[PDB]
């Protein structure tokens, strides 16, 4: 038989593409979700039978997306903020009479130009370098040799909202829906949606807050479970609740800088000054890591498992830094990670709060968070861990893990490891018998 | 079904959902792209002259270079993503005949009218 | 008569000025909204194989639950205002009805064509 | 031949590579801008009843006072581009004249299909 | 030589209370005497 050329358009197929995804969310936060579009009542989801695709999440630019707005929503409420610039300015300070503070007094900049005030203020020990003329007496802010402060607005939320993430139309979202699954090679059940589910901002560096849980068992992935280079993301099947507190009771003043701006400081503590921390219930966490070491052994051999603290670097990098209250905390995990797990109360955490912080770990950038006044307490649920292998070792006895990561971005694979996205190509060429009749 | 419900079904079957598909500062981006895709397979459907239709039959014979394959074969046992891959290499080569197909019968037309 | 000049005449008189009306930072936005406004019309006219035209048949038989007007009480005795404001619901369901029965039509044009 | 390599070509022989021409914040304005041309154009084809051809025959008669040229001294001895510049001041004027020939072939349309 | 001189400036420092003096070079060009020309005083073009 003669076969002719035939066009076909409407035709149900996808090739793996990069596009500009937009936000949306359900109908003054720092994410600017006023700006996103209006979510739909009754989302959509078709399950697409007999289709087996190729997920990769640690090649996912859905994550490099995500990414650079997460920076560039952080960067736009700053902007009309006031600058600390002027508070770069020789400190004398002495003990408030607990180590983490210290009652510093200054010269400040007034309304008037020709005028000064003294500001006595409190600050953490950790936004405090000391002066070279190490005297002991005379101390600066932490990041004046390094960058401009800028203080964030205290009208400016920084508490998480779900934000949906949309591709153009002519473009859709593949989601995978398999029970569980590595975020790597074939996904068996998928599925197309215009967006992705909401997906609320965490800024986390160790545990993973408030995410996804695994619907049946603990899910590890890595883009190489070998190579020990590489971050090793764990997702869990029921979250563990981590509770935190800053017991001190903070009285927060405010003090002109100058024409249209502000500062605002901890000028008093009522009541004894104690040490922020967090708890983990004991029974609860360790229950988790002996599921964690269970699932670990099917991929290192049966060796024994072994979790460690930290082995060094900053303080970013060493304890689990979280927003709570607005304010910058960070923790010392090694209550968490010091078990070893064979084959065969609650828990205290430590914490410091900083109020100078640079998230993203960019050069020349720095931020002063206000502080909140009052007593703050947090709750929130453990979802995942961030673990390295600890190698170099060529031991059969046994392995070592780690907590943390290196880099942000592993965060945001852990919500978008299911999501692909694909371009549709209506247009299709197919032989037929059918031949065009010409007048 | 729904939207891209047949992917999965045979070539032939899914030809029963070509609407399904054929319908449907960032966000300005994506408002300019999404205009930008749409036109792109509509202006070569209205060169090839087969602008409104979801099905268009045209003169150009097929390559047997193109696939070997049967009409069964291709109709009753693949998807248009399989059929998509096949001839990854050739699809351009054939958009070409097609509009080099659809400016002769233009012509020919042409010619015949102005002979009647 | 002029543009929308028709909208508060009957249907019936309104579908003469038909061709009439077929015609006719910031303001990057209101080009783009043209463009999509413009698109989104003929996207549905092409699906629906009405491209082109300005009144197109169908062979989408009228449900009487959209309407049980006489065609007179339509077209001799409302304005089309009135008219979408009681098929308002029914719509979306007229056009995927529309759809598909384009659909099934080109199925049988090409069925037909390889009999010749 | 590629893209405007029949421009200096004859009317009659360019007439076989109109294909080739029909394809294809300031990169965003470009793109709208594009966009414009492209739909400015298919915007009259639509308005002249010649949407989705390459070529199309209209019933306006030629006027004789645009060119004095017989087929032979238009088809076979000049360019197009000599010959936009022979009736650049009358193509408004031709425009106009197959607007309204369309409008009165869609009033005729429209009684042929009440009748069937 | 002529083309250059030797030039001094209270600049600022990291710490707004503090200053520091510094001497650096720079070509006439880029330099302008004191609208009185005693010659001991100059500012950037
Ligand atoms: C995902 O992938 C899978 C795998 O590729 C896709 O599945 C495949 O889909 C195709 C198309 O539907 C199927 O082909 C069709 O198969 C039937 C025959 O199968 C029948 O016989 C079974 C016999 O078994 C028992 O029951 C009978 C009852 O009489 C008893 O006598 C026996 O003793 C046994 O007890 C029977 O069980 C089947 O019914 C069941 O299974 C079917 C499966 O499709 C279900 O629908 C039923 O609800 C029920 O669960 C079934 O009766 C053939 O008859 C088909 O040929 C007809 O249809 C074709 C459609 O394209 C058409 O081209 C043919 O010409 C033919 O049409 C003729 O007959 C029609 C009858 O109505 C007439 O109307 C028509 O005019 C014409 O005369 C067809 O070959 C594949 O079998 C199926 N493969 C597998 C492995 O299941 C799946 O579709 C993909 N999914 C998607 C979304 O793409
Ligand atoms: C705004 O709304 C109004 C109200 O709805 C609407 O007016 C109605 O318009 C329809 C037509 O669209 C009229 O229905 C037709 O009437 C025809 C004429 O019959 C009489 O009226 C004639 C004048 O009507 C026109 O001009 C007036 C203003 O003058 C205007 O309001 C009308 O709308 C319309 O434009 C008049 O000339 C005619 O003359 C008779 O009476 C005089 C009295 O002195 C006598 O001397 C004459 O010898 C003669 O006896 C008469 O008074 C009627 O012919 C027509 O039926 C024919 O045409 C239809 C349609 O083709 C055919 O189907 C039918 O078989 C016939 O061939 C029909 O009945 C309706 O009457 C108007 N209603 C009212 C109350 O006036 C406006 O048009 C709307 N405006 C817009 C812009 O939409
Ligand atoms: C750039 O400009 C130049 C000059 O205009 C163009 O060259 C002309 O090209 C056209 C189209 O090919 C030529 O038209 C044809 O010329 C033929 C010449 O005859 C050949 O054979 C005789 C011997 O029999 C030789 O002496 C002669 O040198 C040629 O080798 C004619 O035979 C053709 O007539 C036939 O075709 C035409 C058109 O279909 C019919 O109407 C006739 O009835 C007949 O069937 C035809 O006339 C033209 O002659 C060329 N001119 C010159 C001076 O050579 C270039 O094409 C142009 N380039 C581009 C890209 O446009
Ligand atoms: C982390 O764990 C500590 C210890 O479990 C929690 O502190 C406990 O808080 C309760 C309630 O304030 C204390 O009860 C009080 O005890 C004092 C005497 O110490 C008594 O005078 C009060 O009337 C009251 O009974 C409890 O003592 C205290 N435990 C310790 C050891 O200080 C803390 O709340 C935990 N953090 C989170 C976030 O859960
Ligand atoms: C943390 O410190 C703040 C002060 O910086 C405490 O707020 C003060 O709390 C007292 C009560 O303990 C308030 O006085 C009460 O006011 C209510 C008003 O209805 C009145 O009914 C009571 O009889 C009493 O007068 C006081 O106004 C309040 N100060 C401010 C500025 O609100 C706060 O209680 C401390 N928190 C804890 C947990 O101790
Ligand atoms: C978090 O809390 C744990 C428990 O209080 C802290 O553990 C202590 O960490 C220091 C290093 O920062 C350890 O000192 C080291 O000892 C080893 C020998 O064991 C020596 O080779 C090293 O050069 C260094 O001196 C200290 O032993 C360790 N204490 C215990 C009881 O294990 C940890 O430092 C805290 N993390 C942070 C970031 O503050
Ligand atoms: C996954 O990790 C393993 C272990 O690091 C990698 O295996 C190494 O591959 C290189 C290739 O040159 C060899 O030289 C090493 O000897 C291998 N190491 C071991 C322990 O066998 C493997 O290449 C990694 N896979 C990818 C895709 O990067
Ligand atoms: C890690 O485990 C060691 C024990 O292996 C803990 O050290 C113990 O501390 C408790 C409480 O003071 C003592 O009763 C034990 O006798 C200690 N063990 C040894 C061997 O000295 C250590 O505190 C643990 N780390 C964390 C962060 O919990
Ligand atoms: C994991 O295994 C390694 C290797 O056996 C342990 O390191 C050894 O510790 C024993 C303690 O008696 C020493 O005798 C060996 O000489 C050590 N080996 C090396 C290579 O130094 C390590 O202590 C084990 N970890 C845990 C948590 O038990
Ligand atoms: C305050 O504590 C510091 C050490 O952090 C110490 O050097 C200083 O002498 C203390 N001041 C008093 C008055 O004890
Ligand atoms: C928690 O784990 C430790 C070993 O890491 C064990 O000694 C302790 O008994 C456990 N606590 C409970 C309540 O099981
Ligand atoms: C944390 O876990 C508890 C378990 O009861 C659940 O009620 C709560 O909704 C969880 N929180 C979040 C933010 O998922
Ligand atoms: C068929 O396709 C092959 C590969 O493109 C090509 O070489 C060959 O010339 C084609 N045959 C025809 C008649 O076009
Ligand atoms: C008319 O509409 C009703 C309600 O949707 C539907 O059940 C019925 O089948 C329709 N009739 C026809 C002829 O489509
Ligand atoms: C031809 O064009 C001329 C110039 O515009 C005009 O005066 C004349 O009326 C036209 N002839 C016809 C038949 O339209
Ligand atoms: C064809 O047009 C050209 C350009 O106007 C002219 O020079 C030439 O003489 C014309 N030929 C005839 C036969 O009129
Ligand atoms: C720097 O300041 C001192 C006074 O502290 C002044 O005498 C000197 O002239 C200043 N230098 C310049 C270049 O202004």
């Amino acid at each position: 038989e003669n076969l002719w050329v035939t066009v076909y358009y409407g035709v149900p197929v996808w090739r793996d593409a990069d596009t500009t995804l937009f936000c949306a969310s359900d109908a003054h936060n720092v994410w600017a979700t006023h700006a996103c579009v209006p979510t739909d009542p009754n989302p959509q989801e078709i399950h697409l039978d007999n289709v087996t695709e190729k997920f990769n999440m640690w090649k996912n630019n859905m994550v490099e997306q995500m990414h650079e707005d997460i920076i560039s929503l952080w960067d736009q409420s700053l902007k009309p903020c006031v600058k600390l610039t002027p508070l770069c300015v020789t400190l004398h300070c002495t003990n408030v009479t607990r180590e983490g503070l210290k009652n510093c007094s200054f010269n400040m900049t007034t309304e008037l130009r020709d005028k000064r005030q003294k500001v006595y203020s409190l600050f953490y020990r950790l936004d405090i370098v000391p002066i070279n003329e190490n005297q002991g007496s005379e101390y600066r802010l932490i990041n004046c040799n390094t960058s401009a402060i800028t203080q964030a607005c205290p009208k400016v939320s920084f508490e998480p909202i779900p934000i949906h993430y949309c591709t153009p139309a002519g473009f859709a979202i593949l989601k995978c829906k398999d029970e569980g699954f590595n975020g790597t090679g074939l996904c068996k059940n998928v599925s197309t949606v215009q967006c992705t589910h909401g997906i609320k901002p965490v800024v986390s560096t160790q545990l993973l807050l408030n995410g996804s849980l695994a619907e049946k068992n603990i899910i590890i992935r890595s883009e190489n479970i070998t190579n020990n280079a590489k971050i090793i993301i764990v997702q869990l099947v029921q979250p563990v609740t981590i509770k935190c507190i800053r017991p001190n009771n903070n009285t927060v003043k405010s003090i002109r800088i100058g024409p249209g701006q502000a500062f605002y400081y901890t000028g008093d503590i009522i009541g004894d000054i104690r040490q922020a921390h967090c708890n983990v219930t004991r029974s609860r966490w360790n229950k988790t890591l002996q599921e964690v070491a269970e699932k670990l052994r099917t991929y290192f051999g049966n060796k024994t498992i072994i979790f460690a603290q930290s082995s060094g670097g900053d303080l970013e990098i060493t304890t689990h830094s979280f927003n709570c209250g607005g304010e910058f905390f960070y923790c010392n995990t090694s209550g968490l990670f010091n078990s070893t797990w064979y084959v065969n109360d609650t828990i205290t955490l430590p914490c410091r709060i900083k109020q100078i912080i640079n998230m993203w770990q960019r050069a020349g950038q720095a931020m002063y968070a206000p502080p909140i006044p009052g007593v703050i307490k947090c709750e929130s649920n453990i979802t995942g861990l961030l673990l390295t292998r600890d190698g170099g070792k060529d031991n059969n006895v046994n392995e070592t893990f780690r907590p943390g990561g290196s880099d942000m971005r592993d965060n945001w694979r852990s919500e978008l490891y299911k999501y692909k996205v694909v371009e549709i190509e209506p247009l299709g060429v197919a032989p037929t018998r059918c031949k065009r009749r010409v007048v | 079904l729904g939207f891209l419900g047949a992917a999965g079904s045979t070539m032939g079957a899914a030809s029963i959902t070509l609407t399904v598909q054929a319908r449907q500062i960032k966000q300005l981006q994506a408002r300019v792209l999404a205009v930008e895709h749409y036109l792109r397979d509509q202006q070569l459907l209205g060169i090839w002259g087969c602008s409104g239709k979801l099905i268009c039959c045209t003169n150009v014979p097929w390559n047997s270079s193109w696939s070997n394959k049967s009409l069964d074969e291709i109709w009753n046992n693949m998807t248009w993503l399989q059929w998509d891959k096949e001839i990854n290499n050739y699809t351009q080569l054939i958009y070409r005949l097609i509009e080099e197909s659809q400016n002769q019968q233009e012509k020919n037309e042409k010619e015949l009218l102005e002979l009647d």
